[PDB]
């Protein structure tokens, strides 16, 4: 049971919008990390609730190849679904 | 009249002692995936359905949807991880969700209380149970201080719910 079709819905050259949909297994949260492609910079980390397919990311640099990655956390099973990323170029 | 039966359901991060407990609680020692045991609590003879968090590899729809409606959850965290701990607000939220109610027996648990690495202060886990209305037990399945008393807890905030 793994979440699907990630996608970018909206972008700023400092701000993206990310999408996904949820799977039918339970979902408690979303784990999400995003940083430049090919590692420049640190990555960066944060949690959403299992009750949301969205995510909003602030603070980006235009012109900036970014990879953003989601786990679901399993609510009542061990462990996180297969990670899924994405590439995205703000501008 | 009839065997009261109760639906624990034990939740938590990964690592932080759920099958540990579950398994002190069932066999009395420390080291499947659903156990069911006899107990005697406050004089009642009740029968405690016990749903440990199982493997990836065991999913099926059918027990998701069961423990959906679990009666009673332990809400288990690690006092050596600090994650587990500030992601409990999760799982409160999420199991009241999909109870699609307000009022949901839960119990907040604070394993490995045998461990020096301490990064989860006592303080702060009894202020999260004190602002969600819950208790808030300090338990070792090393050392099985405080095992019965959390899923006693549990049953008891079952057995409130109920009346
Ligand atoms: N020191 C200590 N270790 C524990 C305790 N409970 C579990 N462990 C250890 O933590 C590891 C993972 O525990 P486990 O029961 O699999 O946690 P679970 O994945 O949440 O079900 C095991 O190697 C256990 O021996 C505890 O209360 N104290
Ligand atoms: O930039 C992405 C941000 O998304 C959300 O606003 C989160 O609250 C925050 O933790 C995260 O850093
Ligand atoms: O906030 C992130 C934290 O992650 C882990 O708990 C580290 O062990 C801790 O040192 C760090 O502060
Ligand atoms: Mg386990």
């Amino acid at each position: 049971s793994v979440p699907t079709k990630l996608e970018v819905v909206a972008a700023t050259p400092t701000s993206l919008l990310v999408s996904w949909d949820a799977p039918a297994v339970t979902v408690v949260f979303y784990d999400i990390t995003y940083g430049e492609t090919g590692g420049n910079s640190p990555v960066q980390e944060f949690t959403v609730p299992g009750s949301k397919s969205t995510a909003t990311i602030s603070g980006l640099s235009p012109g900036v190849d970014y990879t953003i990655t989601v786990y679901a956390k399993y609510l009542f099973w061990s462990g996180y679904s297969s990670p899924i990323s994405i590439n995205y170029r703000t501008e | 009249g009839s065997m009261t039966e109760y639906k624990l359901v034990v939740v938590g991060a990964d690592g932080v002692g759920k099958s540990a407990l579950t398994i002190q609680l069932i066999q009395n020692h420390f080291v499947e995936d659903s156990y069911r045991k006899q107990v005697v609590i406050d004089g009642e003879t009740s029968l405690l359905d016990i749903l440990d968090t199982a493997g990836q590899e065991e999913y099926s729809a059918m027990r998701d949807q069961y423990m959906r409606t679990g009666e009673g959850f332990l809400l288990v965290f690690a006092i050596n991880n600090t994650k587990s701990f500030e992601d409990i607000h999760h799982y409160r939220e999420q199991i009241k969700r999909v109870k699609d109610s307000e009022d949901v027996p839960m119990v907040l648990v604070g394993n490995k209380s045998d461990l020096p690495s301490r990064t989860v202060d006592t303080k702060q886990a009894q202020d999260l149970a004190r602002s969600y209305g819950i208790p808030f037990i300090e338990t070792s399945a090393k050392t099985r201080q405080g095992v019965d008393d959390a899923f006693y807890t549990l049953v008891r905030e079952i057995r409130k719910h109920k009346e």
